[PDB]
């Protein structure tokens, strides 16, 4: 400790802490401006409005940014010092707008001049820049900016978008975006955390004003919860007026530290869409089921009626149970949710396996990572990832194979992106496309598709021949590593080039780079996992990490992205047909008999089926009922047209949904209920981060919580539930899941968020896993080598184009939601997919241009945006758009063990439309 | 078929874009971009620099042509763009934008010039000349206060400019520097000079008899600030390497021009003098820091250079875009590694952290000038000058109302009276001696009844002045004080970097202020002592010295 004197008082100061935290935290409260204490904000003291007088110096000295010493003395309440805080509050204030009528009359900046009785400046005003309104979501007012540079941090070294700078020179000084560009078309990304930071009501959410730039919108209440989309799990607070979210900000929670996207920021507003459901739906006993129907949302009583919930209740379970016991139990089959809490997760399956007596339940888990968790699990025995993402922090190689992070988890990516600018990590990114991202790679290698085991498995060569290993590790930790070196011998790097595309040198030196590196962390998401030979790029993955020993220690590991808010906490619950809660087997007569005995009947000992299996058996007639709650497959599986058909063909389909969605078309009762925002429940994110849910608002109309819905179809289906709450639910699933051991209702509300697996009430948990080996029989890892295995569908002249589908920043899956919110739709209204300038000129379009996408499965058109991150040769397309769905095209084949399909890679033809 | 649609309400929105957020590089502008940079490499602090290329070789710097550098270079577009915009001499013409001129003139404005009519020469230039192949804007002071009023057509310095000798430049295409005759690498050789460094390199003269003799010879630094600088180069010397080395030739100071006289006439001698404090630190590298404004200077020192052997330092020679404050060490050091010019936080200070985080030195011309003398004739010899009780020689540059302005090397010391008496011939006929400001723009003004102050480092703080870069500037009875003050004014609120609320908003406030008629000098006297007190660098801190010494000394031009 640093101690010193301070306003004639003998204090003592940490290391590492400025003269401005030590009064603060002594209670003597120092003017800011400039400054933000808040995480990742360093002090800039620019703005002069903290000074303080420090003995034998000839000047002043900003608090924020000067450290003490030892025998230094520090005065802050001299006639000097806080003359000169007033004066260059009064210089501020000079150039301010009238306070009644700013943009923000209770401002940081106001409340600082109200501190320090300036409320009026001697000096005149200068005429600034005029307003700029041409972002959808935030205001641009400059002429109340002060030129902090809060917005230059926030944007360049907290989030690293790299968007606005300060251009000019003097107190022509400005903010601006690229070139001095309009926000709206800038390459801002829309993450808000210039709104957040900035003091002065200069950037603004452009909800809180009015067509004069004046008078923000004053919420009611705030409430903190967490992001419904995304696996990332960012704590949110959201802002209520009148019964209605407004406006969200960040929270300090451990995954994102205040941090936002534009999902998360601006994407609140679907649960107040016209298109709600409000009431019960039972189907006319008039209107056929067909695999082209269309209903209007804004108009249902074409094919609907709406019906009380003991009528529709009656008539859900009624079906169920009549075809349970008239076909036999094996005909029925239901999906669960991902984007649910672990208590409604819990109480389907268990809905399932005892009303419907079968294990045929599942979710959207099957089209994720089944081929990665089916790799996991023949190599260590688990499918969890071993570190955080924020272990990024500590590794000095980092690589990113088949993910796109500033897209799809943008929060983790600002903290790689902070790895790389603040700690010197190197990062690789691999990738048949280029990505924001990929200015800040050291590498970025731009295979071509489908050949990530080739580029994998030559790596594999280079490490292996010149001798990188850790043999330590090796003998020791793992085993089967004589095959490995066996089988990897023809994949030298000179052979493999001309598949992968990848220069035999870039290949050497990044296998080099990655093992001889202190600590290397692996991310890879679907481009990955989502072929028919994903268990192989895994396999590849899961070798590379176990030979060089980078796994089990800080800043190294294994982490596969999970994809939605809750698909780590409904694999938990046991919501998936190959295990029991706790990722227990079915088939073992031990588990079998523990879950026969705590829930008191007797169950089905055979392995259930999988969604696309489901699907199949949908279309050839062996399932006849179907339940299903918070999935969209009539947009979301692939090969849509016999998917649709299928959906068609049942005899009766029980939908629980917050709109008519396209799945809900070809339904026979609709039940509306409750969206994320309005339930109360735990969330499991990626980093195995259990956190607790909040209701912000009430659900609209005669809507119902889902697991209220979930018992009313238990109790009628002959099952004797009373749960009080999501608590109790959570109390029962506690008594049969280890994993939460220690972990409890009330330690989440009091705490927010903990990582399992922890060893104690009061110690956090292990956010590193396998340091002292693997939950194996023999506690050793199996390396299993791979071999290449071609696409299922090649391109040819009949179809020679590649392609591939995905996901855009603003826009989530099927868009049932995102379409539904005022920004997100603003920002990406048409349907439009990406090819690279080059193929637009060859095959005769211009870009906004329509065309006809074709391949053997169905036909689409839609516009084109020339993208030159497109290779030559692909076709790129989110799957997001009803009026020209990209699933129509897709391949329904499956990975042998996976059984995942190839959504990654198919053949396509495009002409001008 | 099957329309399918979808019942959301974008479809009020429903235009898309045809191409990603923000504005795309264009093929043939990244074409043009890569063969122009050729085999250069493309390090952030070559930013610069490669700036420079573009606007010699078009005339501007298109959007176009911006965001071609930074894709090759990996930078975002704001970063580039908030670079370029901070200094005066680059264009950026965006989309749609006026073209400009192909020749540029410039017409100094600053308070020499002012003072032989550069107010009505610039009115006359813009009505007469301009056109949409000629500009003339409006310059700060280049360094040619002795030949006032002073005028550029393009790299072409015109002396004593009028309407006539500008309007011959133009159209005898005279837009070019003109070289003079120097001292050259054999000249200076066959005159004993680079003995005393090869002397150093093989052991025969002590690296610590260096130190001796600067210490013992009291040479201080001037650039200004006076730090001697046999106590700067050991400090740096005790930092653990690899180290470097930065000459300042940023020679800004509205009035002074004595760092010019000595690069363009004797190169070789402050050449020796950088080589011999760059092996006393250890300095691999060295960086020459040139203002754009002598282009003269840098074409002379560009061949001399290209004539010295195989040494065991490497030569970097770096130019600059326009800006005052990049005089200053530390946004010397922001400018060199690519960035906006704005001064960094002390502690720490330079000499430990500097030019890429290293330990640097940072010297003047005119400091390293000396060195060579000072050893090969001994301290005693520099000692021996001085009057008035303060000891060394200096280099006053001296303009105004004097007949024969110019730089005077005297003796450290001399009061204004006794300077402007026995070497500027006095007075000029038709004028009366009414002030002068001893340090320039910074240094304050002084009403000529103060005529026995003696000038030199620390004598001039007690009035709250200082001797500055020795900048001498001479005014008349025709000569507005409080005019003089407001050019002074006019100059900081320009040149100010922007960085910190006392100075960029209180030189604005306080030219607001100046432009009354009826000068509120309590509020004048408030927003100085903040200025002073709380302004980041010395550009602040000393920026409201002219408002300041003109309400203290001169009290018959303020009624009640
Ligand atoms: N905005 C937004 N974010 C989301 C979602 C969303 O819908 N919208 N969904 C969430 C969910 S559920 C998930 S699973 C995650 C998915 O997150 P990501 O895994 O990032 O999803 P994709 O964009 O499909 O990733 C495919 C990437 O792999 C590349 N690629 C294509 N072919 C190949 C190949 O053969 N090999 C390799 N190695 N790469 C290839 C693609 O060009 C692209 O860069 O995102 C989650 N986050
Ligand atoms: N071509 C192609 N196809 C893909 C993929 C791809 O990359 N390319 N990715 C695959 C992957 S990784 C995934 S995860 C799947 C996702 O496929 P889905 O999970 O089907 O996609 P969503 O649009 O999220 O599904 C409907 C959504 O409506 C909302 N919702 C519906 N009912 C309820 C309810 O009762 N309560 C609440 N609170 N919300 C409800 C939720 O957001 C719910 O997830 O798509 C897969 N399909
Ligand atoms: C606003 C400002 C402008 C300056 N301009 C110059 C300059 O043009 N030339 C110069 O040599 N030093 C200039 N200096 C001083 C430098 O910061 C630095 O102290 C000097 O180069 C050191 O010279 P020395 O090594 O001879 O002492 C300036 C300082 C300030 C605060
Ligand atoms: S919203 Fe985000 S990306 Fe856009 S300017 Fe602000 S910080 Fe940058
Ligand atoms: S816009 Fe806001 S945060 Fe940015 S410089 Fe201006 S006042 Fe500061
Ligand atoms: S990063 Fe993911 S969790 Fe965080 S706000 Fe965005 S969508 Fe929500
Ligand atoms: S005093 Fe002026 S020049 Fe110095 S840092 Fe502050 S604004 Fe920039
Ligand atoms: S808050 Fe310390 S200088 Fe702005
Ligand atoms: S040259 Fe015009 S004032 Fe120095
Ligand atoms: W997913």
């Amino acid at each position: 400790t640093i101690a010193f004197e301070f306003d004639g008082q003998q204090v003592e100061a940490q290391p590492g802490e400025t003269i401005w935290a030590v009064a603060k935290r002594l209670g003597t409260h120092i003017p800011h401006l400039c400054h933000k204490p808040d995480p990742g904000y360093r002090p800039d003291g620019n703005c002069r409005a903290c000074m303080v007088e420090i003995e034998g110096e000839r000047v002043l000295a900003a608090s924020c940014k000067r450290t003490p010493a030892i025998g230094m003395k520090v005065k802050s309440a001299t006639e000097r010092a806080t003359k000169a805080r007033a004066m260059v509050l009064e210089l501020l204030v000079a150039d301010q707008p009238e306070r009644a009528t700013s943009h923000d009359p209770s401002s940081h900046f106001w409340v600082q001049a109200d501190v320090l009785d300036v409320t009026e400046s001697r000096f005149p005003a200068a005429e600034r820049w005029t307003s700029d309104v041409s972002h959808p979501a935030m205001s641009v007012n400059l002429d109340a900016c002060i030129q902090c540079n809060l917005c230059v941090r926030a944007c360049r070294e907290v989030q690293v978008n790299d968007v606005i700078g300060m251009a000019y020179r003097a107190a022509g000084s400005k903010v601006v975006f690229d070139f001095d560009d309009p926000m709206g078309g800038s390459t801002c990304v829309a993450c808000g955390e210039c709104v957040q930071a900035c003091p002065t009501g200069a950037l603004m959410p452009a909800a809180y004003l009015d067509a004069n730039q004046t008078r923000t919108v004053y919420p009611d209440r705030e409430v903190k919860s967490l992001c419904p989309y995304c696996g990332v799990g960012c704590q949110v607070s959201y802002k209520v007026k009148d019964e209605r979210i407004v406006y969200a900000e960040g929270v300090n929670g451990p995954a994102n530290q205040n941090r936002l996207c534009v999902k998360g920021r601006f994407g609140f507003d679907y649960v107040h869409h016209p298109h709600r459901l409000t009431v019960p739906l039972i189907r006319l006993e008039n209107v056929p089921k067909d695999a082209n129907d269309q209903v209007d949302p804004a108009n249902p009583w074409t094919h609907f009626r709406e019906a009380t919930w003991e009528e529709a209740l009656d008539r859900a379970a009624g079906g169920l149970k009549a075809i349970r016991d008239t076909n036999g139990r094996k005909a029925l089959a239901g999906f669960g949710s991902a984007k649910g809490s672990n208590e409604e997760a819990y109480l389907f399956q268990k809905l399932v396996r005892l009303g419907f007596g079968t294990n045929n339940v599942d979710h959207c888990t099957r089209l994720c990572h089944a081929s990665s968790v089916a790799a996991l699990m023949e190599g260590l025995n688990s499918g969890a990832v071993t570190a955080p993402f924020s272990a990024a922090l500590d590794a000095e190689v980092i690589v990113v194979i088949g993910a796109n992070p500033t897209v799809n988890h943008p929060v983790a990516a600002t903290f790689l992106k902070n790895a790389v600018k603040q700690r010197g990590a190197k990062l690789i990114i691999m990738d048949p496309r280029r990505q924001t991202l990929s200015r800040h790679a050291y590498r970025h290698l731009a295979f071509r598709p489908g050949s990530d085991v080739a580029m994998l498995n030559a790596m594999l060569n280079v490490i292996v021949t010149e001798g990188l290993y850790d043999e330590q590790y090796i003998a020791g930790y793992t085993e089967n590593f004589e095959a490995l070196r066996e089988k990897i011998v023809d994949f030298t790097p000179e052979k493999m080039a001309s598949v992968c595309g990848i220069d035999a040198e870039t290949l050497r030196e990044v296998a080099r780079l990655y093992a001889r590196a202190k600590s290397s962390l692996i991310f890879w998401g679907m481009g990955v996992s989502q072929h028919v030979h994903g268990t192989d790029n895994s396999r590849c993955l899961i070798a590379l990490a176990l030979i060089t020993g980078q796994i089990g220690r800080p800043g190294t590991g294994l982490h596969p992205l999970r994809g939605q808010n809750n698909v780590q906490g409904a694999s938990d619950a046991g919501l998936i047909p190959m295990v029991y809660p706790d990722y227990q087997s079915v088939e073992k007569d031990a588990v079998r008999e523990l879950f026969e005995e705590f829930w008191g009947q007797s169950l089905d000992p055979q392995k259930g089926l999988t969604v696309v299996e489901i699907m199949r058996a949908i279309h050839a007639g062996e399932i006849r009922g179907m339940f299903v709650e918070g999935e969209n497959p009539a947009m979301s599986d692939p090969d849509l047209n016999h998917a649709r058909h299928a959906l068609a063909m049942l005899d009766h389909l029980v939908v629980q949904d917050l709109f008519l969605t396209e799945t809900a078309f070809h339904a026979d009762v609709v039940l509306p209920a409750s969206a994320f925002a309005e339930k109360a429940g735990t969330f499991t994110n990626t980093d195995r981060r259990v956190q607790i849910a909040q209701p912000v608002v009430a659900p609209p109309g005669d809507a119902r919580q889902d697991w209220w819905i979930i018992q009313e179809l238990a109790r009628r289906l002959d099952l004797d539930w009373n749960y009080g709450g999501p608590a109790d639910i959570f109390a029962e699933m506690a008594q049969v899941m280890p994993s939460l051991n220690n972990i409890t209702w009330e330690r989440l509300e009091r705490e927010g968020a903990v990582t399992y697996p922890v060893d104690a009430p009061d110690q956090p948990g292990n956010e590193i896993i396998f340091y002292a080996g693997f939950p194996t029989e023999s506690g050793r890892a199996k390396i299993v080598p791979a071999a290449i295995v071609p696409p299922d569908e090649v391109p040819d002249d009949e179809f020679p184009m590649v392609l591939s589908t995905g996901r855009v920043l603003e826009h989530w899956h099927t868009g049932s939601m995102t379409r539904r919110a005022g920004v997100l739709d603003a920002l990406e209204p048409e349907a439009v997919a990406f090819m690279a300038p080059k193929e637009l000129y060859r095959l005769g379009l211009r870009p906004g241009g329509s065309m006809r996408l074709e391949t053997r499965r169905g036909a689409v058109v839609l516009k084109v945006r020339s993208d030159r991150d497109v290779p030559i040769g692909m076709i790129f397309m989110p799957f997001c758009y009803a009026e020209a769905a990209a699933n129509l095209l897709t391949n329904p084949a499956l990975d042998p063990l996976g059984k995942i399909p190839e959504f990654k890679f198919c053949a396509a033809r495009v002409v001008p439309a | 078929g099957t329309v399918r649609s979808f019942a959301h309400p974008g479809r009020g929105r429903n235009v898309a874009r045809a191409v990603p957020k923000g504005r795309q590089v264009d093929p043939h502008a990244k074409v043009e971009i890569e063969e122009l940079l050729g085999t250069r490499p493309r390090q952030r602090d070559l930013l610069i620099e490669h700036l420079h290329l573009i606007q010699d070789t078009y005339g501007q710097i298109s959007a176009d042509h911006l965001a071609a550098l930074a894709d090759e270079m990996s930078l975002a577009f704001a970063e580039v763009f908030e670079t370029a915009t901070f200094y005066a001499h680059f264009d950026v013409v965006k989309e749609g934008e006026a073209d400009i001129p192909r020749l540029t003139i410039r017409v100094c404005d600053s308070i020499t010039c002012a003072m032989f009519g550069a107010d009505e020469l610039l009115e006359t230039l813009q009505r007469e000349l301009a056109s949409d192949a000629v500009r003339v804007v409006r310059a700060p002071c280049v360094g040619l206060c002795d030949h006032a009023p002073a005028v550029e057509v393009g790299h072409n310095f015109l002396h004593r400019a009028d309407l006539a000798s500008v309007r011959a430049a133009v159209e005898a295409e005279d837009t070019h520097a003109h070289i003079p005759t120097y001292v050259d690498y054999d000249a200076y050789r066959a005159g004993g000079g680079y003995a005393t460094l090869e002397r150093l390199r093989s052991g025969e003269l002590p690296v610590d008899d260096v130190l001796k003799v600067l210490d013992d010879g009291g040479l201080r630094g001037l650039g200004g600030a006076g730090f001697p600088t046999g106590r700067k180069w050991r400090s740096v010397r005790g930092e653990p390497g690899p180290r470097l080395m930065a000459v300042n030739g940023d020679e800004g100071e509205p009035g002074t021009f004595k760092d010019q006289l000595y690069l363009n006439t004797d190169p070789h001698r402050f050449l020796e003098g950088m080589l011999i404090g760059a092996h006393v630190v250890e300095a691999a590298d060295v960086y020459i820091y040139l203002r754009d404004e002598y282009p003269i200077s840098r074409e002379i020192l560009a061949r001399e250079i290209a004539k010295l052997p195989e040494g065991g330092t490497r030569i970097h020679l770096r130019r600059g875009a326009g800006a005052y404050i990049c005089g200053e060490e530390s946004s010397l050091i922001e400018s060199l590694e690519g960035k906006r010019g704005l001064p960094r936080h002390k502690p720490p200070f330079p000499f430990q952290v500097g030019l890429f985080n290293r330990p640097t030195l940072i010297n003047n011309i005119e400091t390293l000038f000396w060195v060579r003398d000072l050893i090969e004739r001994g301290a005693e010899w520099w000692k021996s000058h001085g009057r008035n009780g303060r000891v060394g020689l200096r280099s006053y540059s001296v303009s105004g109302r004097v007949k024969e302005p110019g730089v005077k090397l005297a003796p450290a010391g001399l009061t204004i009276q006794e300077l402007i008496d026995e070497y500027c011939g006095g007075i000029s006929d038709g004028h009366s001696f009414a002030a002068y400001l001893p340090g320039g723009a910074s240094g304050g003004i002084l009403p000529a009844s103060m005529n026995d102050i003696p000038l030199d480092f620390g004598t001039l703080e007690k009035y709250g002045c200082f001797i500055g870069s020795a900048a001498v500037v001479i005014l008349s009875d025709q000569d507005d004080v409080r005019g003089a003050a407001l050019n002074l004014m006019k100059f900081f609120e320009d040149e100010s970097c922007g960085q910190c609320t006392p100075c960029r908003s209180g030189t604005q406030k306080a030219r607001m202020l100046m432009e009354n008629g009826v000068w509120d000098t309590d509020l004048l006297g408030e927003l100085a002592q903040c200025m002073r007190d709380a302004s980041i660098c010395g550009l602040g801190q000393a920026a409201s010295n002219p408002v300041s010494t003109v309400i203290k000394y001169f009290p018959d031009l303020f009624p009640e």
